Formats: structure tokens, sequence, C-alpha cells
């Protein structure tokens, strides 16, 4: 009501957006939270900070790390062989083994890997060894075999 | 209470509650970061295994380092996001 | 839900103009006119705008804390925090009780899973 | 010491007033594209964008009326390096104004 | 707005200038830092309901009583009972208008100015009362919580014995591989059979 009314007086947008009462009703809310703590977390989320758009457009950077990686590996490491304890059919000879990466080598010709990237919940029936991609292909050929 | 601070989730609750998993939210991540791909990612597993050990003993065993608290360090990024433009990236195709 | 009371502000400030639009009913559409049709509009003039006012009576009875003691109220929700906050140290000490041993025993399940594959490839 | 006299037009009455009073401006969408000049961008305007993260902080973030600034801080907080705050955003910012005022 | 309503501080905001902090501030182990430091704030009106004590001074009648209310039974029927009779009087209030219009309007447009008076009796007791509603609504969520607190009962719970019995039945022993003793035990608990 003191330097705000003051601020008012410039371009009259803050506050650009037509709702303005909505905001004293958070003030009111923050009224409301002086009592709370626990948390201060709670805070900005109880007005719902940068929810009015967040379905929107938008972009974020919110980097991805660390060893929550590691827990989308176990994923796998369930993953996949659930979906070969399922389906499966076939394609021997292989030699399955979810470690990362599912595992399928040979003897004189060579190696592959694979790992699935769309959906994880989707197996049984119409889940027969369906999405899947390669992850590399470093060939055991006796006579050749560097692989650039 | 506490609980409001779990309030947020239930602020997600009447929202999208979430994207989760995905498959660019953990491949498209995992380009970002470590590493060159799932196949350095492979050999990388073990080598998280030992992240995950010395890596994260330090818990603590510093200086405060108040001095450089708080907008003042906030201000600091400024140096390397005005080098950030210098990128020019990336493939021309 | 909540602020009930907002919409009562519905029933009375928006209802209060509708006395100011009747105005021209009472007077000035007797003038150039069928006529007695006007007299039905007054009926709900003299009936409607009060059976709203009637429901908001009811309204005040459905209004919230009808005790009206929200100094015992914030004392409930003390005992709330009592119940709450306690359970919380519990309800989050559940998964660390849980998966911190199930994904083990998950991955004892993962060895025998592997070993079948060797009979499944003698 | 010579810098704060050498702020002449600057300096000011500073403190909570005429801070807030600048980041209340964001929420306008053509704004935004006016910082798109000389007055302010990614230049040592920055330094302003970064020395502001204090008022998300409790007690000080009490005091902040209209959520849409904040917002516009999480815009900058998005990938100013790129069409998210800095080549952003043109007159369709006015169209979250016509969703997000409606709730 | 400012004059101009771009910030002038820029120049302040020199990163060499916050170097400085990292020298004043052990300076002093045993000057333009204060420009860096967080600024101070008004509070800058915490009052509000004095607004209202002036709208009760804005005329105020049964309102009074209404303050009278702010100590079944109680205050409650002061705040039921009573103001059913300020709705009924209220459209009482009409006939000073429209009950008696025609026959020289002067003072009777003027009686609804009682009406306006009449208001201060009304909406001012809700917003009165609206700050409760804040109540009754945290209230009401607050519970909630307790439900998002609920649910991991609702599945941890299941979880839990299933996992355990699951580890009982086919894997009986999943301990029994021992790691590297289920090797060539594998061959033992199989090849060696027959």
């Amino acid at each position: 009501f003191l330097q705000g009314q003051k601020f008012c007086f410039q371009n009259l947008v803050h506050v650009l957006q037509d709702i303005r009462y909505q905001l004293s009703f958070a003030r009111l809310r923050n009224s409301d939270l002086v009592t709370a703590l626990d948390i201060l977390s709670t805070g900005t989320s109880l007005r719902l900070a940068n929810a009015p758009t967040s379905k929107l457009y938008m972009l974020s950077e919110s980097p991805l790390s660390t060893k929550q990686i590691l827990q989308t590996l176990h994923a796998l490491n369930m993953l996949i062989r659930i979906r070969l304890s399922l389906y499966e059919i076939i394609p021997t000879p292989f030699q399955h083994f979810t470690i990362a990466n599912g595992r399928c080598t040979f003897t004189v010709p060579n190696e592959f890997s694979v790992s699935l990237t769309t959906n994880s919940q989707d197996p049984k029936s119409t889940g027969i060894s369906f999405q899947w991609i390669v992850v590399d292909f470093q060939f055991h050929l006796p006579d050749f075999s560097s692989t650039p | 209470d506490a609980d409001i601070s779990s309030l947020s989730l239930s602020l997600d609750p009447e929202i999208i509650g979430g994207q989760n998993n995905f498959l660019e939210n953990n491949l498209q991540q995992i380009f970002q970061k470590i590493i060159q791909e799932r196949g350095p990612f492979r050999d990388l597993k073990e080598e998280d295994l030992q992240k995950e050990l010395q890596k994260e003993s330090i818990k603590d065993e510093s200086s405060a380092k108040s001095s450089e608290t708080e907008n003042v360090l906030e201000f600091a990024t400024l140096d390397s996001k005005r080098n950030v433009n210098d990128t020019e990236v990336e493939s021309m195709d | 839900m909540a602020c009930r009371c907002t919409q009562l502000q519905d029933t009375i400030d928006e209802v209060a103009t509708q006395f100011y639009s009747s105005i021209h009913y009472l007077s000035s559409h007797h003038d150039f006119v069928s006529a007695e049709e006007l007299q039905f509009a007054q009926r709900d003039l003299a009936k409607d705008l009060v059976t709203k006012f009637m429901q908001i009576d009811t309204l005040i009875n459905q209004l919230p804390g009808i005790s009206t003691a929200p100094k015992h109220q914030l004392e409930k929700i003390k005992k709330l925090q009592n119940s709450i906050e306690e359970k919380q140290l519990e309800r989050k000490s559940l998964e660390s009780e849980n998966e911190d041993l199930k994904l083990q025993l998950a991955k004892r399940i993962e060895t025998f899973g592997r070993l079948s594959c060797v009979l499944f490839q003698p | 010491e010579t810098k704060w006299l050498l702020s002449k037009v600057p300096d000011d009455k500073s403190r909570f007033e005429i801070e807030l009073e600048f980041v209340q401006m964001l929420s306008n969408p053509w704004y935004l594209n006016f910082l798109a000049q000389h007055k302010y961008f990614e230049d040592e305007a920055f330094l302003q964008y970064l020395e502001y993260m204090e008022y998300w902080r409790e007690p000080e973030y009490v005091k902040f009326i209209i959520y849409p600034t904040c917002l516009h801080m999480l815009t900058l907080l998005k990938n100013p390096q790129f069409r998210n705050d800095i080549s952003r955003a043109d007159l369709s910012k006015q169209v979250n104004d016509e969703i997000y005022y409606e709730w | 707005s400012a004059f101009p309503p771009p910030p002038p501080y820029y120049k302040l905001f020199t990163r060499e200038n916050i170097e400085k902090v990292i020298s004043n501030m052990e300076k002093e182990a045993k000057s333009l830092a204060k420009l860096f430091k967080k600024p101070s704030c008004l509070t800058s009106g915490t009052y509000q309901m004095f607004g209202d004590t002036w709208r009760l001074d804005e005329a105020n009648a049964i309102v009074g009583t209404s303050f009278t209310r702010v100590h079944d039974l109680i205050k409650i029927p002061r705040r039921a009972y009573e103001l059913r009779f300020l709705s009924r009087s209220l459209m009482l209030n009409f006939l000073e208008l429209l009950g008696i219009m025609a026959k020289a309007p002067e003072q009777f447009p003027s009686k609804v100015e009682n009406i306006r008076v009449l208001l201060l009796n009304l909406h001012h007791l809700i917003n009165d009362y609206r700050p409760h509603q804040s109540r009754e609504s945290l209230i009401m969520l607050l519970e909630k919580q307790l439900k998002h607190e609920e649910s991991q009962v609702e599945l941890l719970r299941t979880h839990n014995r299933q996992m355990t019995e699951t580890l009982e039945k086919y894997k009986s022993l999943d301990f029994n591989m021992e790691k590297e003793g289920d090797v060539i035990q594998q061959l033992k608990s199989s090849i060696k059979k027959p």
C-alpha cells in the first residue's frame, strides 16, 4: 500500500494480467502461511510459483545427475530379462545377459548389444521383444576385428 | 505443518504430476553429461559404481567460504554465461 | 472448496441490480404496449428475488466453521501436527526398511534367473 | 569508494522500492521484447538479473505481490542463452495473459 | 515509472567491485560493499483492518451488533437471525423507493442511501468472517496430506510380505547362490543330478 501504490502510478502493469484480487487473496494466504514452517519449500509453492504456464512453452535447463542414471540401469536390469522371460521367440543361438545392455554374443562371428528407447511398461503379449536399439557392434571375426 | 512441504506434490496432483519416465527423459538426458551414448555408458556403469565410493566420500572437510556469498556468487556465473556465446554450436549438416 | 461467503455477493450485489432493471417493467412498458404478461414478470420480482435471499440463509447454515472458534481450530491443527508430523518419520522410514533390501533380494532372484539360462542352453 | 560518487543519477532510493518496482515490469509481454535493445539484456544487464535471486527466499518473497514477475524470473532462469530468454518472445507472451489470468 | 525505468546500477555491478569484497571482508580480520548488500525493506503496510474500521465510520447499524458478536448459543444467533432480519428489512427498504416513486421523486431516490448504509451491515461482516475461510481450507488440505501419506501404506505394506514370501517361495533360499558358490553348484544342483 505504501511504495506499491507508487508502483501503480507508473504504466499500471505488473500485473500485466487483468487479474489482481487473486494476488490479494494470495497475500491473505501468506498471512496464513506465517503460522506455518515447516517448510520454506512450501512457501512460493503454496502460491504455485512458475505454475501459471509451466505446461505451456518454456524450455528449462535442470541437469540430470547423477546416481539417478544408475537406477535406470537397474530398471533395464530387471526389465529386459522379463521381456525375455516372456517373449522371447527366439532367436537362438543367443546368450542373453541383462547387464546395462542386453548382450548377444556369438562364437567365431560377433558380439552385439541392445537397449530400448521408447517405453518399459508394455511387455507380455504385444511385448514380444518389441522396442530395441543397437548399442554397438564389436564383431569378433577371427580374420578381421579391429573395428574402426 | 511439515506436510505442507509435500503439498506441492498435491499441487502437482492437480496437474501433470511430473513427466517421469520417457525415452528422451533418460536417454536424451544421458546424451547430456556422461556419456558418449549408451556405448560409453555401458563401461561407465562400473565407473559410476566407483564414483559412488571415494567421490562421494568427501561429505565435509573444508572452510565455510561464506565470503563468496551470496548474490555476488550469483553474479559470478555471468562470466561463464557471456563466455557461453562463443560456442557457435554445432553441426552444419 | 473454500470462501463460500463470496458467493453470497453474487446472491446480493448482483441481485441488487435486478431491482433496478425491474424499474422499466413497472412504468415504461405500460406506455407503448399482452400487457398482462408484464404482471407475471412482476410476480417473480415479488417472489424469486426473495427466495434466493432465503437460500442465502441456508447458505449461512452451510458456512464452514459453524462452531466459530478459530482459536480452537488452530489447536485442532496442533493435534493434526501431533498426528501427521509423527506419522511422517514412520512413513518415510518404511521405504528405507523396504526397497533397500528388496533391491538386493530381487538381485537374489536375478541370480537364479541367470542360472536358469544355463539349463536353457546346455 | 569513488564509484558511489560516480553514481550521480544512480544510487537513488535503492532498497525495497525501486528494485521491486523494476522487477514488476517484466510481466508486460512486449517489455521483454523491449529488453532486446540496449537498456539491458545479456551484457552488464545480466548482473542485475543474477543479483536479484535472493528475492526468491522467504520473507523477501512475502513482500512480492504479483507472481507473474517471478515467473518472468523463471523465464530468465530458463535457457536465457536461447529463445527462452534472449530471442524471447514476440507478442506470443500476451497469449499467456489470456490463459493464466483466467486461472 | 522510474527515471528512466531501466536500472542505473549496472555501473556499480562491475565484477571487479565484487572482487573488492574478497579484499574488504578480510581487510578487517581483526566501503562500497554496502552497495552489493541486501536492500532495506519497509513494512510496508501491515495495517488492513483499520480500513474496515473506517468503513464502519464510512456511514453501521446492526454491524455494531456484529461487533458485539466478536467476543448453538454464543454469537451465532446474532450472525444468523439478526442478519436474516437485515435481509427482510432490506426487502422492506425497496418500498422507500419503488413503493412510492411517481409521487414527487425527490427524497425517495435518496432513501436508497439508507440501503447503501445498510451495505456496511452486510458484506463487511462477511469480510470479517472471510479469514476464517482460510483456516477452514487449510484444515481441509492438512489431512489430504495425511492421505498422500496413506498411499505409502496403501502400497508398501503390500510389497513387503509379498516380496518376503516370494523370496521364500520358488526362490526359497535366494541367498543359496552365495554369489561364487552358485557357480559350480549350478552344475552340482543339476549336472550332478542323474
